[PDB]
């Protein structure tokens, strides 16, 4: 069963940070380019994240310097440090291969919401 | 300038391709944004131009060709991601290209071999993987166009000049075959491949026996006097042919005809023990169509026959206009019979008596006795 | 059977390289596991084993070597991950597979690289992308490896294939000039066209104007007497070599040499207004030369020269052993007054003088004046 | 009456065989030559066979090795076997002396028809 | 003394010009034709270029169109006219009438050598 399940997400107040984590079954990161993908609902989800194999990162330019993403390979995981936190960000987060990516075999995503409760 | 035309037809027609390829990648497109666009105008122009300016001069224009789709490609992968499939198709350039270009070239053609691999090995790790642009899904169908493409227009590329490459030997093996044929027909095969070889040597061949028959006309110049020349002509060729298929029927061999002299000689590109019964026949044979046979005027046309038999020498003289030929005393023994042969009949010495005596019959009249024909008994 | 040995020797060697590029990768590889190293074994011996055994009869070998390779790499490629390099073998099959088969198999090779592309498709989605089996790295010089190997063995199997074409052609055409050039030396050139057509037609000229010169020996029997049949063969050869060279000097041409006999004609090919002056020349180099060249027996060779002119028909009849031919009143002129041309001398009739007296030398004895030579003054 | 009727011919599949026979009255046979003739439509009929007096034959190029021509004085009649027959031998057969062969006093043949039924 | 001298031979590049002189004592030009001729060493000598009495010429195919050949009667003399020379007429040329050149009764001839230098 080749899938990713991501969990972390959930309820915080503008400015806070979370920890979205991914972790997949099926395959090896090591050897795996990477993304951070969400969706708000006026469009498919924008590419805010990706993490090459070799350690290259790049960002989405509405959220550089704000979230980082980082590794574990001893695990076959990915995380999204996230900082800064918005209404804008309020979303449902994916996490992928571009192969995945493409072929539309994803999984539900995690919720962050961003509002004061 | 046929390897020519094989290079810059396939040239074209893969223009042609490419160009078609990229228009429905193009129409496809949907919010993907015109920062490509703009690049995407000047890659399908100068590819659609290409093949219309491809007189310059030189080898040039078609390196230019692909320096534009190296440098068209690679701008067009750094800025999306590597899964779109920039990667497939340097794959498919690098193989054909070879085919591309002439062997004189081979080894800049390998030199852009490496090139395109040298680009290979830097697009996975230089260009940022998976960079995304508008909708993702849009990017799965440009993958999966990707593949089919690079697939496609390899095979039809090869297939196309796998096409002209057979049907150039067609036409080829037609246009030599048809010579070939004629010079079979022109002289026997043996000598042929001497003749063919740039190696200069005197051709003789001594033959122990052999048979000469002279066949000639008679008062050939009457005819002539109330006939007009054209018809003439017409008339001996029409006599000839008649006579030559009745001589490969019999298998002998003719060796030429001068005016109105009919010569066949047997046995000579092969020796035979009946050799002289044989060409009795013939010339039997002979006398029957030529009675029959009739001209213009309606006159028969009587002919004087003369045989002889000896040894032979056989062979090609001279430098130019080349022909079989024979030689020998058996052939002034003929000469001489057919000249002071009687109309209508056919004549023959002490030896073609020897031989020809047991086996058919002969009377009458160096001296020399009629040949009357076979003998009825069996 | 030469497209055969083109299509056999490309899966020879293809199946040579692709071992050779197996075996490297094999080495190479370091605590990766022998649960691959079983497939392994299996894919090596029977890639190098069907080169061996591809004789069994029809073209389900080369299909067998296919199934072969498409089941090794799908098989490797699921255990490992995507970014090692299934993916581009596949494409550069889909090109090399059209190449490899023949035409009349066209169909099913596109069926071929339509399945390929049906794997690749799939390759992407259905494997687990990226699925790691021991050291990392190991894998980055596996997807090099992989990349280099796929151009390099499409470069060189097009490359061999062109070669294999281009030589074919090369070794072909001189074998077709050959037979052309002999051809070419046959005949003339226009009368050659006709004689190829399948087309059968008569072929008869009209030339309203022309010369022949007759040349012959004297006491040619004698001469053969003394001597050996061989001998005199190679006596006549260097004759009329030496004849021809001069005729083809000149520009005239020759139409056939008989026996003794050399016969020369002037202006049918092409008309020519001073065509009588020509051969009047011609025939005084010849008599110049024929009192030098020298015999066996060291006795001068005599020859009587005939000439005549006037209108002249030209054209092959029968239907077999074509050359050339002339005919006309004029070639009876000639004949006769070769026959009674006197040793060592030129003659030629009222009309020659007309047209050669004013511009060359005649005098002394239908009316024959000898032809001495040219006029001194200029 | 000088006549030569053929007969023999008729049906037959590719690779059969025939014995096509030709008798003549109004001449001797032993002292003539003789061809065997056949017409398809593309041309005018080409000699196949041929036998003289005397026991030589020859044979086109296209037909060499499986027709066979052979003879009977007794009786005065010719006799062609023909072997490994094919859809380019469909065609109909004549019979005849280089005299007649050349002043076209024929008979009409006898049909040849090789194929399947 | 029946004797025919050459001249005008030498060294040039290819793509050059020559006109090479033969000089005749004993004969008379006018009533005389003529050839120039040319060896290697790969061959007996080739017959490129032939003049008649009366102005009629002819050459070798390998040559056509690049050497001319010219006449001097007051003076007894040939000339050749030789243009766009090339590797292959580097040779050694000579000079003569049919009798001599069959006789074997010739001259030296003359070097005509074409390279860069
Ligand atoms: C022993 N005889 C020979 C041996 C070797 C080579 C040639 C001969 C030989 O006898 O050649 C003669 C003919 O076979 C040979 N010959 C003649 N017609 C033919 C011919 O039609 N075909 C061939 N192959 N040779 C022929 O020519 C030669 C001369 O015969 P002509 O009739 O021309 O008369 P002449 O002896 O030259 O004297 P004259 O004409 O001055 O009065
Ligand atoms: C008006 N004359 C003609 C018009 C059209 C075609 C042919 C002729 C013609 O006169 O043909 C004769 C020669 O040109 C032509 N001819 C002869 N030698 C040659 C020859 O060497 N070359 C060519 N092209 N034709 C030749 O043969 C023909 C007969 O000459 P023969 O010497 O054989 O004697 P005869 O007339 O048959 O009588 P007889 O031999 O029974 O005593
Ligand atoms: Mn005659
Ligand atoms: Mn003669």
């Amino acid at each position: 069963q080749w899938q990713l399940v991501e969990s972390g997400g959930g309820l915080v107040q503008a400015g806070g940070s979370l920890r979205l984590s991914c972790t997949a079954s099926g395959i090896i990161l090591s050897i795996n380019s990477m993304g951070w993908y969400r969706q708000t609902a006026g469009n498919e989800r924008e590419w805010v994240a990706f993490s090459t194999a070799g350690g290259s990162t790049t960002y989405a330019d509405s959220v550089k310097g704000r979230f980082t993403i980082s590794r574990d390979n001893a695990k076959n995981t990915v995380y999204l440090q996230m900082n800064s936190l918005k209404p804008e960000d309020t979303a449902v987060y994916y996490c992928n291969t571009p192969a995945g990516r493409v072929g539309g075999t994803w999984g539900q995503g995690t919720p962050v919401t961003v509002s004061s409760h | 300038v046929a390897r020519r035309q094989r290079v810059l037809t396939i040239t074209a027609w893969l223009a042609v391709v490419v160009t078609g390829s990229f228009a429905l990648m193009q129409l496809a497109t949907g919010a993907g944004g015109w920062y490509i666009a703009l690049i995407n105008v000047f890659t399908a122009v100068t590819f659609a131009i290409v093949p219309l300016l491809h007189r310059f001069g030189g080898l040039v224009a078609p390196l230019t060709f692909i320096g534009t789709a190296y440098v068209a490609i690679f701008a067009i992968g750094w800025d999306v991601g590597t899964d779109a499939g920039a990667q497939f198709f340097f794959l498919v350039a690098a193989a054909l290209v070879v085919l591309l270009v002439g062997i004189e070239h081979t080894a800049l053609a390998v030199g852009l071999a490496a090139v395109a691999a040298g680009l290979v090995i830097a697009l996975e790790f230089l260009v940022p993987p998976d960079t995304g642009l508008q909708p993702p899904w849009a990017m799965s169908v440009s993958f999966v166009l990707t593949t089919v493409s690079a697939c496609g227009v390899a095979v039809a590329t090869v297939w196309f000049a796998l096409r002209d490459t057979a049907r150039a030997e067609a036409v080829m093996e037609a246009e030599h075959d048809r010579s070939e044929a004629l010079l079979a027909n022109m002289l026997p095969a043996s000598i042929a491949e001497r003749l063919k070889e740039p190696e200069r040597n005197i051709i003789a061949d001594k033959y122990d026996e052999a048979s000469v028959l002279f066949a000639d006309i008679v008062g050939f110049t009457e005819r002539a006097s109330s006939t007009a020349p054209a018809d003439l002509v017409r008339f001996l060729d029409r006599l000839y042919s008649a006579f030559d298929e009745l001589v490969d029927q019999h298998g002998l061999e003719k060796i030429k005809v001068s005016g109105d002299s009919y010569m066949v000689v047997s046995g000579v590109p092969r020796p035979r023990p009946d050799h002289t019964q044989a060409l009795a026949d013939f010339a039997l044979d002979m006398t029957n169509v030529a009675a029959q046979l009739k001209d213009p005027r309606g006159n028969p046309v009587p002919l004087r026959v003369g045989l002889a038999t000896g040894p032979v020498v056989a062979g090609v003289v001279g430098s130019r206009r080349f022909f079989y030929d024979v030689w020998g005393d058996a052939v002034n023994v003929a000469s001489r019979m057919e000249s002071t042969d009687s109309v209508g009949q056919i004549q023959v010495p002490d030896e073609v008596y020897e031989r020809l005596k047991d086996d058919f019959v002969l009377r009458e009249r160096m001296r020399t006795w009629y040949l009357i024909g076979r003998k009825v008994a069996a």
